[PDB]
RNA sequence: GCUUGUGCUGUCUUCGUCCA
C-alpha cells in the first residue's frame, strides 16, 4: 500500500517470452526521435528537443514531471526512444551466428541448400529443440558449396556456387570459387546485402532454421533502427557541488549520433568509397563497443581518461553485476549489526539486543481493539523513550512522523491504522553470521532490550553460528508483517534446529567451562551442603519446589 | 478438470509444517485485519496465539490446495487435517 | 472492468483488414464473433436479441429480482427503483423508456411467433443474428429499404424478404 | 561415484546422511550420461534461460534466448526470486482459499 | 543479503520471509505491462486514469506488477540490446 | 546445481522440470532428522543362537516358553495351529535373515540408521506399565503374531490403492519391517521384555504414531539441504584425496591425477 | 541549509575551541553563489543568492572541539582544519589483546 | 518555536543538578538538552531549568 | 444492438466481510458494480440475468494481504453501437451546431454537416426546430439515424450519427 | 505581532577486521 492507486488489475509474471525486437516494433514503442548529439539547448538548462536528454525520455528530477505520462520522479518508469542509423550495422553478439545462417542458407535466392528429400535432412527437422535443429542443419549443409538450379524438376535454386565465408573482427569476407584453379575474389558482405538476402527467407525455411516467424527472425539481428535507453538507464552524477558529469552511455550515444549524422552527410554531399568505408566502420565500432567493449582482438574504447568504457554488457556480468549484484543479492532495509558478546543467564533462543538498536528499528502493528491503549501509550512515549513509536500510518498510507509532531500527545487511533513501534521483548528477530555454510547460520531468536552496544547470545548456539567473542560481529534481520513472524517463529527458531539432517546428530551441545564444571561436579567424591544444595536448587528455572533426600 | 475428487485423494492426511505455519500466518493477519474470531478467547490478545488456539480447535475456516507436479490439484480442509 | 471469456491474443506480426467494426461488412470483432465459448469451453453461438426479446428478458429478470428480494411476494418506474446506483437507475430508466416507446411486440406470444418464423425458416437459416435482430427491430416494410438500411442483405438475394417483412407486419400490433 | 564421493568425506572421519550423496550422484547420473558440476554441466539443461543465466555466461545465455525465441515458464525458485514473487517452495508450494461452508457455522 | 542467506532462507522452506527481504525491505517498484505484446511501454496517467500501449494500439487489456526495480532496469538494459523480454500474467501451454 | 529439487505431494523428487530425480526421497521417504543408529537383531550371531533365540517349540518341554512367565501355561502344548503360527513366523523371519544377509548387507555390519527407536519405546512401555516383578503375562501368542503381522501392513509411505504404490511401499519399508520383526518377536517379547496386553497395544500405536511423524514434508528444499550438507565438511578439509580430489570427481576429469585398478582374484 | 544547527558558528563562520558539538552539527559554515532566481519581482531582503556547502559533524560522533586553524591554500584561497577531542573509556564490546 | 531553543541553560532538580547544558529540541514540556561532558542527551521537563540571561540564571517562568 | 455475454468480474474482500453472507454480500457487490456500468470493450450493460444465483466459487487469499479474491462468472444483457448501423432515436436537444438524440443511455451528437439543407434550423419556432416544407424535427420527435462514427471514453461512449441518407430523417 | 528551515556524488586504489 506504498503506492498510488491504479485502477489496473494486479496480476504476477507467470512466462517470460524472449525474443528479438523488430525495427516496427522499435518505432512503434518509441515516443520521440533522437537526432541531435548536443546535449543542452544552449547551457542555459531546458534540455534541448530531440537530444539525449529530452524530457519526453522521462524525468529524473524532484520538481520536474515527465512531459509522457504527467508522473512524478518516483512513479515514472522511463521512455524509450529510437535512432534511425543511415546504414545498417551488425549486433556484435550475434556475427557467429549470423555467419552460421549465411553458411545454411543461399546468398542469392535465400533457400536453405538442401531440401527435405534427403533423409538426414528430414531427420534434422523432426527434432523440435530450435537450439539442436540449427545444429543438425548447419552440420548437413556447411558442406554444401553450390546451390542447385534442378533437384539432386527444378527446386528454385539459382544455380550460383556459395562462397566460402570466414569472419575477421566484424567483418565477413565471401570467397568464391569464380571459374582446375582460378583467380577467387574475396569481396565485404556488408550488412545492408545479408539483411536484404535474410529478408527474402521464407516463414517455412525460418522455421526450419530454428528462428521464429513472430519473435525471433533472422534480419532482425541486423541494427537498422537504435532503441534509446531514458534517463533512468543512464543517471548523471554530481562530480562537485557544481559540475555534473554525464553516464559513459550518454557519451557513447552521442559518439553514434555523431558518427551517424557523419556518414549520413558524406553519403549526400559527395561519396569517395574509401572515407564512406572508414567513416562506416567507425559507426560499426561504435554500435558494437556500446553493447560489448570486452571484443577480444582489437582494442577496448577508451575515456578522455584512458579508462574504458563501462558498456552494457559489463553492467551484467561479474558478481557486481546486474544478476548476482542487485538481483540474486542485494542490500536490505530493516538491519542491524554490532559486536556480540556471551550471556551465561539467557535462554537458548534469546538474544540481548542494545537499547540504541531497539529504538532504531521498528515493527508496524495494526491498531486493534486488543492492543489500542498499549499502543496509544507507546504513540505518547515518542521516538526517543523505550517503549515508544515512530510513525502513525493511515489507512490511506500517509505516514505521520512523530519526531516532527507538535501535538503527538493528541493523536487518536482508529482501528487498521499501524503503528511502527519500536523493538520489544520476544519479537521474533533472524539472526546470522557470515559466511553461511549451512541453514543453522540463520536462526530466528527472541529479542531481549539490554543496555551496552553488543549483541549477546547463550554459548551453546555459538557452535551452529561457528562465532566467538574475540571481535565477531553479526547481522539482526526484523520481519514486517504477521506472515513473516509466523514462517520465522515456526520454521526457523531455536529450538527447533537442534538436530540437524547431516548427519542426524545435535549441533549444539554444552560447552567449554560449563562442560569442565559439569565434568568437575558429578565426580564420585563431589559433596554439597544443605546451603549451597537449597541456593542450587533455588537456581534450577524447572524445580518443582521439593528438596531431594 | 484439474480438480480431484474428495474420495480419491491420494495426499497426505497430516498438515505438514510449511502449511501449518502459513496458515497461523494468514489466520493471524486475517485476525489483526479485524476477521470474526470462531473460539471463545479468555484474555488473549496477540493475533498468532489466538490463531493457535484456533488451530488447536479445528476452528480456522482455510482451505489448502496442494498441487501436483502435473497440474492438477487437491482440496483440504484444516478441519480435516489432523495437526500435532 | 468486466472480462471476456476469451483470452490470449498475443503479439504477432501480420495485420488483417477484418478487425474494424463495421456492421455492414458484418465485421463484428473477436468479441462479438459468430463462434463464442461458454464457461464450460463449449461451442457456442453468438446470441443476438431484437427490442421485443430484450425488453422480455430485462422485463423478466427485474420482475425475478424485485420478487425475490421482497421475500416472494409492472410499473416500470418502481420496477427501474428496485435496482441500486443512481447512474444505473437512471441507465434502467432511459432503456425502458427507449424500449417502450420502440416496442414492437409487447406479447410474449408474438415475440415467440417472430422468432420461430425468423429462426426455423430455411432462408434464415443462413442469416446472421445481427441480420435477423435489425429485422425485427427496425420494423422495415419494404426489400428495397431493408437493403439500403442493411447492406448486408444485398448479396443474401435467396430470401423471401418480402413475404417475411408483411408477415411481420401482419404479427406487429396496429 | 558414490563411493568414490563416500571416501573423499569419510577419509578424515566426517559423517554425511547417505540420502544427501544419494541426491547429489542422481542428479549426475540422471540424464543417463555423466553430467559435471561446471557451466558445461548445468547450463546445457532445458531450465529457463533466466535460471541459467544468474550462474554463468549470463550475456551469452540472454543473447541465445532472444535469437531462439525461448519461453521461460517461471517454475524455478530464481525466476520468482529475481521477479519478487511467493517462490513455488516450502510454504509457497500450495494456496489458501476462503472456506465458505465452515463460515456459516 | 547476499546469495548464501538466501540459499539458507530457501533451506528453511521461509518463502514469505524471502520475498518480504528482497521486496519491502528493498526496491519495491510498480510497473504497468500490455496484455498484447507483453512490453512495459504502457503510458500511465494516474491521476488522469488513462492507460494506453501505443504500440499494440489497446487501452483495455493492462495490468499492473510489483517487480524489483532492479529487474526493471534489467529489462530496460535488454530492450536497449534489441533484446524484448515479454513478461506475460497468464500461461500457454 | 541442485537450487531447484523439491520433495512433490507424491513423494518423489523433482527438478524445475517435472523431471523425476528419485521415485522416492532417501528410498524410504524419511526426513534426515528422524533416524537413529540401532541394531538388526537378526543379522548377527551364530545359526544356534538365532534358534535358541528366536525358535518356540511347543511339543518339546524344554525348548518351549517358560510356565512362570505366561499364565495360559498348562493349554499351551500340544496345540498345532498354534505350532503352525510360530512356524510361520518363524519362516518369515529365516527369509529376512536371509534377505539381509545375502543381498542387503554381505560383510555383516548391522548398525545402521533407522526410524522410529525401538529400544526407547521398549523401555518407556516396560517403565510406564511396571513390567517388573516375576507376574505371568496375560498376552497370548496369536495376540503377538496378529498384533505385528497388522503392525507391518500400517506403516504408510505412500496413500493409494494402484498396484505400483503398492509395490513401491512394501519395497520402501523392507528393512524397518526387518527391523520390527526381530525385535518384537514372540520368545523375545513373552522372556526378555515381558509386555502385558495393555502394554502390548501402546507399543503398536507408539511405533505407527512415531513412523507416521518420521516421513519427510512436500515442499522440502531437499536439493539445497543436500548441498549444504556436502558443502560444509568441505569447508572443514598414494592416491589423490581431500578437495582436488572432490573437484577431479565433480568436474568429471577425463585425466586423474593417479588412476588405479581394483582387481579381485579367484578363490584359490 | 542542512538540519543542524547553526547557532554554534562565528561571525567568520568557524566554530570556536572549547564548544561542545554533536553529531550532524555544523562546525564550518560555507556557501557558493547563485545566479538568482525571478525572485526580483520583489523580495526586500529575502532572496536567495547562495547555496549552502557547510561541513556537519560525523553523526555517529561527539566530542569538543579542540583546536581551530585558519591559513591560506597554494593557491592563494582561505584554508580551514578544525580538531575534535574526545575521551573513549573502556566498556563491553571493546578489543584487548597480550 | 520556543524561545529557549539553542540556549546555555542548567538543571536545577533530579539527578543532573547544577549541569550545564544547550536546548536542543523543546515539543510539550519535555525539553531535550545535550550534556557538555557526557556525551549524550537527556530528557528533561521544563520545570527543572534555569536559562540563561544577561543577568544570571532565570528561571523557565520568568524567562518566556 | 442487444446481445447476450458471458461476463466475468474480479472481487476482492476484505477480511472484516468474512462471515456466513459472504455469499450474499459478495452478490449485491457485483450488481452495484455492474449494473448501469459502460464499457467501451463492450458497451452498456443493462441487467444481469439470474442475478440472485450467480456462482462465486471459493475465494484465493492473496499472501501478504489477507483479502480474498473471487472470481464471478455471469451472463449479462449487452447493448453496444456499431459503425454503419442504422437505430432509432430520440431528439434531446436542437441546437445551432446540431440536434443531440438519445438512444437508451447513449446520446449521439448529428452535426449540421450530416444534415440536409432543406432541414433549416429555425430558432424563433417554440420549441426550436431544424424543419423544411413537408418535416419538423424538435425535442421529442422521432428520428432515424445511421451511427457513422464511435469515441470511446474510459467509461464513456460517444457516437456520432447522420441522417443525410435515405430513409432517415423524421418517422 | 511574531513564527523553524527539511539532504548527497561517482570510480578506482591501498590498508585493515572475522571466518576459511
Ligand atoms: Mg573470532
Ligand atoms: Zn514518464
Ligand atoms: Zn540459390
Ligand atoms: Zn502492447
Amino acid at each position: 500500500s506504498q503506492f498510488p492507486y491504479s485502477s489496473a488489475p494486479l496480476r504476477s509474471v507467470k512466462e517470460v517470452q524472449f525474443g528479438l525486437l523488430s525495427p516496427e516494433e522499435i518505432r512503434a514503442i518509441s515516443v520521440v526521435k533522437i537526432e541531435y548529439p548536443e546535449i543542452m539547448d544552449e547551457s542555459r538548462q531546458r534540455p534541448r528537443e530531440g537530444g539525449l536528454n529530452d524530457p519526453k525520455l522521462g524525468s529524473i528530477d524532484r520538481n520536474f514531471k515527465c512531459q509522457t505520462c504527467g508522473e512524478g520522479m518516483a512513479e515514472c518508469p522511463g521512455h524509450f526512444g529510437h535512432m534511425e542509423l543511415a546504414k545498417p550495422v551488425f549486433h556484435i553478439g550475434f556475427i557467429p551466428k549470423i555467419k552460421k545462417v549465411c553458411e545454411c542458407i543461399c546468398m542469392n535466392c535465400g533457400k536453405l541448400l538442401l531440401d527435405e528429400t534427403n533423409p538426414t535432412m528430414a531427420q534434422a527437422i523432426r527434432i523440435r529443440d530450435p537450439k539442436k535443429r540449427f545444429n543438425a542443419v548447419w552440420q548437413l549443409c556447411k558442406t554444401k558449396m553450390v546451390c542447385e538450379a534442378d533437384a539432386p524438376v527444378s527446386r528454385g535454386g539459382c544455380g550460383n556456387t556459395q562462397p566460402v565465408v570466414r569472419k575477421d573482427g566484424m567483418k565477413l569476407w565471401g570467397t568464391w570459387k569464380k571459374s582446375r584453379d582460378a583467380q577467387p575474389e574475396r569481396k565485404l558482405l556488408t550488412p545492408g546485402e545479408i539483411l536484404n538476402v535474410f529478408k527474402h527467407i521464407s516463414p517455412e525455411d525460418c522455421f526450419r532454421l530454428g528462428f521464429n516467424e513472430d519473435y525471433a527472425r533472422p534480419e532482425w539481428m541486423i541494427i537498422t533502427v537504435l532503441p534509446v535507453p531514458p534517463p533512468q538507464v543512464r543517471p548523471s552524477i554530481a562530480m562537485d557541488e557544481t559540475t555534473q558529469g554525464q553516464d559513459d552511455l550518454t557519451h557513447k550515444l552521442s559518439d553514434i549520433l555523431k558518427a551517424n549524422i557523419n556518414v549520413q552527410k558524406l553519403e549526400m554531399d559527395g561519396s569517395p568509397q574509401h572515407i564512406i568505408n572508414e567513416v562506416e566502420q567507425l559507426l560499426q565500432f561504435h554500435v558494437a563497443t556500446y553493447m560489448d567493449n570486452d571484443i577480444a582482438g582489437q582494442p577496448q574504447a577508451l575515456q578522455k581518461s584512458g579508462r574504458p568504457v563501462k558498456a552494457i554488457r559489463a553492467r551484467l556480468k561479474g558478481k557486481e553485476g546486474r544478476l548476482r549484484g542487485n538481483l540474486m543479492g542485494k542490500r536490505v532495509d530493516f538491519s542491524a549489526r554490532t559486536v556480540i558478546s556471551g550471556d551465561p543467564n539467557l535462554e537458548l533462543d534469546q538474544v540481548g539486543v542494545p537499547i540504541s538498536i531497539a529504538k532504531t528499528l521498528s515493527y508496524p502493528e495494526t491498531v486493534t481493539q486488543y492492543n489500542i491503549h498499549r499502543l496509544t501509550e507507546y504513540v505518547r512515549n515518542g521516538p526517543n523513550e523505550h517503549p515508544g513509536a515512530k510513525y502513525v500510518i493511515r489507512d490511506n498510507g500517509d505516514r505521520i512522523d512523530l519526531r516532527y509532531h507538535k501535538r503527538a500527545g493528541d493523536i487518536v487511533l482508529q482501528y487498521g491504522w499501524k503503528v511502527e513501534r519500536h523493538l520489544m521483548d520476544d519479537d521474533p528477530v533472524l539472526f546470522n553470521r557470515q559466511p553461511s555454510l549451512h541453514k543453522m547460520s540463520m536462526m530466528a531468536h527472541r529479542v531481549k532490550v539490554m543496555p551496552y552496544s553488543t549483541f549477546r547470545l547463550n554459548l551453546s548456539v555459538t557452535s551452529p553460528y561457528n562465532a566467538d567473542f574475540d571481535g565477531d560481529e553479526m547481522n539482526l534481520h526484523v520481519p514486517q508483517s504477521e506472515e513473516t513472524r509466523a514462517e520465522l517463529s515456526q520454521l526457523c527458531a531455536v529450538p527447533l534446529q537442534i538436530v540437524s539432517p547431516q548427519s542426524n546428530k545435535p549441533v549444539m551441545g554444552i560447552v567449554q567451562d560449563t562442560l569442565c564444571g559439569v565434568r568437575k561436579m558429578t565426580l564420585r567424591d563431589t559433596f554439597i551442603e544443605y546451603e549451597q544444595v537449597m541456593n542450587m536448587l533455588f537456581w534450577v528455572p524447572s524445580w518443582d519446589g521439593v528438596v531431594p533426600q | 478438470e484439474l480438480a480431484i475428487l474428495k474420495e480419491e485423494r491420494t495426499t497426505t492426511p497430516y498438515l505438514t509444517k510449511y502449511e501449518r505455519a502459513r496458515i497461523l500466518g494468514t489466520r493471524a493477519l486475517q485476525i489483526s485485519m479485524n476477521a470474526p474470531v470462531l473460539v471463545d478467547i479468555e484474555g488473549e490478545t496477540d493475533p498468532l496465539q489466538i490463531a493457535m488456539k484456533e488451530l488447536s480447535q479445528r476452528k480456522i475456516p482455510l482451505v489448502i490446495r496442494r498441487y501436483l507436479p502435473d497440474g492438477s490439484y487437491e482440496d483440504w480442509g484444516c478441519d480435516e487435517l489432523i495437526v500435532d | 472492468v468486466s472480462t471476456s471469456t476469451v483470452g490470449a491474443r498475443r503479439r504477432r506480426a501480420k495485420q488483417q483488414v477484418d478487425d474494424e467494426e463495421n456492421a455492414t461488412l458484418l465485421r463484428l470483432g473477436p468479441e462479438f464473433a459468430l463462434k463464442q465459448y461458454d464457461h464450460d469451453g463449449n461451442e457456442h453461438d453468438l446470441i443476438a436479441l431484437s427490442l421485443s426479446e430484450s425488453r422480455l428478458l430485462i422485463r423478466e429478470a427485474l420482475k425475478a429480482r424485485s420478487r425475490a428480494r421482497n421475500g416472494g411476494v409492472i410499473d416500470d418506474d418502481e420496477l427501474a427503483k428496485v435496482t441500486s446506483g443512481a447512474v444505473a437507475n437512471g441507465v434502467v430508466k432511459k432503456t425502458l423508456d427507449y424500449l417502450n416507446t420502440f416496442a414492437r411486440f409487447k406479447d410474449e406470444e408474438t415475440c415467440t411467433a417472430v422468432d420461430q418464423l425468423l429462426h426455423n425458416s430455411s432462408d434464415c437459416s443462413v442469416l446472421h443474428p445481427f441480420e435477423i435482430a435489425q429485422l425485427s427491430s427496425l420494423g422495415c416494410e419494404d426489400v428495397d429499404e431493408a437493403i439500403t438500411l442493411i447492406p448486408s442483405l444485398a448479396a443474401k438475394k435467396e430470401v423471401n424478404l418480402q413475404r417475411i417483412l408483411d408477415e411481420l407486419n401482419r404479427l406487429e400490433d396496429p | 561415484l558414490y563411493k568414490e564421493i563416500l571416501n573423499v568425506i569419510a577419509f578424515d572421519g566426517s559423517y554425511v546422511n547417505y540420502r544427501h550423496m544419494a541426491l547429489l550422484v542422481d542428479v549426475m547420473t540422471s540424464r543417463g550420461y555423466l553430467m559435471a558440476i561446471t557451466r558445461h554441466g548445468i547450463n546445457r539443461a532445458d531450465t529457463g534461460a533466466l535460471m541459467r543465466c544468474s550462474f554463468e555466461e549470463t550475456v551469452e545465455i540472454l543473447f541465445e534466448a532472444g535469437a531462439a525465441a525461448e519461453l521461460d515458464d517461471c517454475r524455478g525458485v530464481s525466476e520468482n526470486v529475481m521477479l519478487g514473487q511467493l517462490a513455488p517452495m516450502g510454504t509457497g508450494a500450495f494456496d489458501v482459499m476462503i472456506d465458505e461452508k465452515l463460515l456459516t457455522s | 543479503f547476499g546469495e548464501m542467506e538466501r540459499d539458507c532462507m530457501i533451506a528453511h522452506g521461509a518463502a514469505g520471509f524471502l520475498k518480504e527481504r528482497l521486496m519491502e525491505a528493498s526496491d519495491a517498484f510498480r510497473v504497468h505491462v500490455c496484455g498484447i505484446c507483453g512490453l512495459m511501454s504502457v503510458i500511465a496517467n494516474l491521476k488522469k486514469n488513462q492507460f494506453e500501449c501505443r504500440s499494440c494500439k489497446n487501452k483495455t487489456n493492462i495490468y499492473q506488477l510489483h517487480i524489483p526495480y532492479a529487474a526493471k532496469l534489467l529489462f530496460q538494459e535488454l530492450m536497449a540490446m534489441n533484446i524484448a523480454p515479454r513478461l506475460y500474467t497468464e500461461r500457454s501451454g | 546445481a541442485l537450487e531447484d529439487i523439491m520433495v512433490h505431494y507424491d513423494g518423489t523428487t523433482r527438478n524445475s522440470l517435472g523431471d523425476i530425480i528419485q521415485f522416492l526421497y532417501g528410498e524410504d521417504g524419511l526426513d534426515g532428522t528422524q533416524v537413529e543408529r540401532q541394531t538388526i537383531d537378526t543379522i548377527p550371531g551364530s545359526d544356534k543362537a538365532f534358534h535358541k533365540r528366536y525358535y518356540v517349540d511347543l511339543m518339546d518341554e524344554k525348548n518351549s516358553i517358560k510356565p512362570d512367565v505366561i499364565e495360559y501355561a498348562a493349554d499351551i502344548l500340544g496345540d498345532v495351529e498354534l505350532q503352525k503360527e510360530l512356524n510361520s513366523e518363524y519362516e518369515q523371519l529365516v527369509s529376512d535373515r536371509k534377505f539381509l544377509r545375502e543381498i542387503v548387507f554381505v560383510n555383516g555390519d548391522h548398525n545402521w540408521p533407522l526410524p522410529v527407536n525401538l529400544r526407547r519405546i521398549i523401555q518407556n512401555a516396560q517403565q510406564i506399565f511396571h513390567l517388573d516383578r516375576a507376574k505371568a503375562s496375560d498376552l497370548t501368542i496369536p495376540e503377538i503374531i496378529h498384533g505385528v503381522r497388522d503392525l507391518c501392513k500400517k506403516l504408510f509411505v505412500l496413500r493409494g490403492e494402484n498396484e505400483l504404490i503398492k509395490e513401491a511401499q512394501q519395497n520402501a519399508t523392507s528393512l524397518f519391517q526387518c527391523l520390527v520383526r526381530a525385535r518384537l518377536a514372540t520368545r523375545r517379547i513373552l522372556e526378555e521384555f515381558r509386555l502385558n496386553r495393555d502394554a502390548f497395544e501402546w507399543v503398536l500405536g507408539t511405533i505407527e504414531a512415531q513412523f507416521q511423524r518420521s516421513l519427510v514434508h512436500p515442499g522440502e528444499m531437499v536439493g539445497v539441504i543436500a548441498a549444504q550438507s556436502i558443502g560444509e565438511p568441505a569447508t572443514q578439509m598414494n592416491v589423490t584425496l581431500g578437495v582436488p580430489r572432490l573437484k577431479e570427481i565433480l568436474n568429471v576429469a577425463k585425466n586423474i591425477k593417479t588412476p588405479a585398478l581394483t582387481v579381485y582374484l579367484d578363490r584359490e | 541549509l542542512k538540519h543542524g544547527t547553526y547557532e554554534k558558528l562565528d561571525e567568520d563562520g568557524l566554530i570556536a575551541p572549547g564548544v561542545r558539538v554533536s553529531g550532524d552539527d555544523i562546525i564550518i559554515g560555507k556557501t557558493t553563489p547563485i545566479p538568482p532566481d525571478t525572485e526580483e519581482l520583489g523580495q526586500r531582503t529575502k532572496y536567495h543568492t547562495k547555496r549552502d556547502a557547510s561541513t556537519p559533524l560525523r553523526s555517529t560522533e561527539n566530542g569538543i572541539v579542540d583546536q581551530v586553524l585558519l591559513t591560506t591554500n597554494q593557491e592563494g584561497l582561505k584554508f580551514v582544519k578544525v580538531r575534535m577531542r574526545t575521551t573513549k573509556v573502556p566498556q563491553i564490546g571493546d578489543k584487548f589483546a597480550s | 518555536r520556543d524561545p529557549t531553543l539553542n540556549k546555555t541553560v542548567k538543571i536545577r532538580q533530579g539527578g543532573y543538578k547544577g549541569k550545564i547544558g544547550i536546548v536542543k529540541e523543546a515539543n510539550g514540556d519535555r525539553f531535550r538538552v545535550e550534556l557538555h561532558n557526557p556525551n549524550k542527551t537527556i530528557p528533561i521537563p521544563c520545570s527543572f531549568l534555569l536559562i540563561e540571561s544577561t543577568h544570571g540564571w532565570v528561571p523557565y517562568e520568568d524567562f518566556v | 444492438m442487444f446481445f447476450l455475454k458471458d461476463l466475468s468480474l474480479i472481487l476482492t474482500l476484505h477480511p472484516s466481510y468474512f462471515g456466513p453472507q459472504m455469499n450474499q454480500y459478495l452478490r449485491e457487490k457485483l450488481l452495484t458494480d455492474v449494473e448501469g456500468t459502460c464499457t467501451g470493450q463492450f458497451g452498456y450493460i443493462v441487467t444481469v440475468l439470474d442475478g440472485m444465483n450467480i456462482d462465486v466459487g471459493k475465494g484465493r487469499i492473496i499472501p501478504g494481504s489477507g483479502s480474498a479474491e473471487f472470481e464471478v462468472k455471469y451472463r449479462a444483457v449487452v447493448w453496444k453501437p456499431f459503425k454503419g448501423e442504422v437505430v432509432d432515436a430520440i431528439v434531446s436537444n436542437v441546437s445551432p451546431i446540431g440536434f443531440f438524440a438519445d438512444v437508451g443511455p447513449l446520446n449521439v451528437f448529428v452535426s449540421t454537416r450530416l444534415i440536409p439543407d432543406n432541414l433549416v434550423y429555425n430558432p424563433s419556432n417554440s420549441p426550436p426546430a431544424y424543419m423544411s416544407n413537408d418535416e419538423l424535427i424538435t425535442k421529442g420527435s422521432k428520428v432515424r439515424l445511421k451511427v457513422v462514427g464511435t469515441r470511446t471514453d474510459v467509461n464513456e461512449i460517444y457516437a456520432i450519427g447522420s441522417i443525410k441518407e435515405d430513409f432517415l430523417g423524421a418517422i
